[PDB]
């Protein structure tokens, strides 16, 4: 619905505790749904060559969400991929996509281009130094 | 241990900020934990004033700045 | 059953200790309403950790 | 004791832990995740 | 409000939920002070010192 | 920008506050350019003026909620209107006489 973030529906008929996983999970694919609306729409020439460009940089961390994905795919065919382990081994990648996710948003709120973009980038960056990743 | 690795994950924003204003008088406190508080009004100042009123270290309440 | 029910009861208190504590340092994000501050959103991040290392623990507690 | 063993004599009578947290912590923490050594 | 900009709408909207009623025109004036680079100290100094000379 | 955009801001401001007599306008005029950088260096405590002014809003969450709504934005001067909107509810007595004027105007 609009510029909002994809939600996720999960059969009821789920365990409530696998099903609460589920969307403690989907929040990543809620992120990278996100992204890719926003790499996809920031891509256009009109956004400017630094949206391109930041674009593409997401685009390079979507690529490797999804070798990620990837990766949980082929340890669930083989059997190896548990909902706790999938939840854990998806911390980081959550906290990245959703990292992703709020620099997408607040990119594609803002408007921001050219030296509007480098000094949110700028104040993002401030904002992170507690989290070095 | 576990408290003092809490602490030092707590201090490292506030010693981000203290570094930022040892080396460049750029108060980094984006909540106020400092205890100094930088009026930019008279910190514009070319004069004694610029010093004692421009950057303001909260002195009353030392123990709680 | 009665037993039974105190052994589960002390069980039941250190489950809600855990989920409480992750419910309270869940507050994830250093929002501009964050009026905690940046020392509290990194204590915040490291209770996180904290209890990211907790749930670890559990799921390495075999379940034999 | 010094009794007790001569007579015994006599009548010929009668860091690892850190490492196995990390052990631990690497099978059951997620790789990017920094192991706190106080925590740890 | 067609004075203010719609981000000096926006921020006119967050300082009536700051409880401030501001003329959107002293509003305008004031973030233009603002684009200014003016620093906020001074401003309210200056407000404080227009606001003193005019008793209710 | 006019290289005296400020000195027509402040004649407005005066006349929109109906101060009496232009003399002093000067005043205020240097007391402005002299506390103006052109940089904006003052590293204002948002987080710390939000507080103050969520305790001072009769809409505190709303306020609360449109500082990070305009944060997400990258609203230029966000920080600086909290930071003189709790300026103002620090001076109880411009508030009161900012509001009558704005009532009478």
């Amino acid at each position: 619905a609009g510029r909002q973030s994809r939600t996720f529906l999960v059969d009821p008929n789920l365990d409530l505790s696998i099903r609460e996983l589920v969307h403690r999970i989907l929040p990543v694919a809620a992120s990278y749904s996100a992204v890719t609306r926003f790499i996809e729409e920031k891509s256009s020439f009109e956004y400017g060559q630094v949206n391109h460009a930041l674009a593409a940089a997401m685009r390079t961390l979507v690529k490797e969400h999804l070798i990620l994905v990837s990766q949980l795919e082929q340890l669930h065919r083989q059997g190896l991929l548990s909902l706790q382990k999938l939840w854990f081994y998806i911390q980081p990648a959550m906290r990245t996509m959703d990292i992703l996710a709020s620099l997408a948003t607040s990119v594609d709120k803002g408007e921001c281009l050219g030296g509007s973009t480098l000094s949110l980038l700028h104040d993002r960056s401030f904002s992170y130094t507690g989290d070095s990743q | 241990p576990v408290l003092l690795s809490l602490l030092k994950t707590s201090c490292e924003p506030y010693t981000r900020f203290i570094h930022d204003w040892v080396y460049s008088g750029v108060f980094r406190d984006a909540y106020g934990e400092f205890m100094i508080q930088v009026n930019h009004e008279y910190l514009s100042f070319r004069d004694k004033l610029y010093w004692t009123h421009g950057y303001v270290l909260i002195s009353k309440e030392v123990e709680d700045c | 059953p009665e037993s039974i029910s105190s052994l589960l009861s002390e069980v039941a208190e250190y489950g809600t200790c855990y989920t409480r504590l992750s419910h309270f340092s869940l507050q994830p994000v250093l929002d501009s309403l964050y009026s905690k501050g940046l020392v509290f959103q990194a204590f915040t991040s490291g209770l996180r950790r904290y209890l990211q290392y907790y749930r670890a623990c559990v799921l390495s507690t075999p379940p034999t | 004791t010094l009794f007790l063993e001569s007579v015994q004599s006599r009548l010929r009578t009668p860091k690892e832990n850190l490492m196995k947290m990390q052990s631990i912590a690497e099978s059951h923490l997620e790789l990017d995740d920094v192991h706190d050594p106080l925590l740890a | 409000k067609k004075v203010l900009s719609t981000e000096e709408m926006e921020l006119y909207e967050l300082a009536q939920a700051a409880g401030g009623a501001i003329d959107p025109d002293v509003f305008k004036i004031l973030v233009d002070l603002l684009k200014l680079n003016v620093a906020p100290l001074a401003v309210f100094q200056m407000l404080k010192s227009m606001c003193a000379g005019q008793r209710l | 920008m006019s290289e005296f955009r400020i000195h027509h801001d402040v004649n407005e401001l005066l006349s929109l506050l109906r101060v009496h007599g232009g003399d002093g306008a000067e005043v205020y005029i240097d007391l402005l350019q002299k506390n103006r950088t052109p940089y904006v260096t003052t590293t204002v405590s948002a987080h710390s003026a939000k507080v103050k002014i969520a305790e001072f809003s009769r809409t505190p969450e709303d306020f609360l909620k449109k500082y990070d709504e305009l944060k997400s934005k990258n609203t230029r001067n966000l920080d600086p209107l909290v930071y003189l909107l709790s300026k103002l509810t620090e001076d109880k007595e411009t508030l009161q006489y900012l509001q009558q004027n704005a009532k009478e105007r």
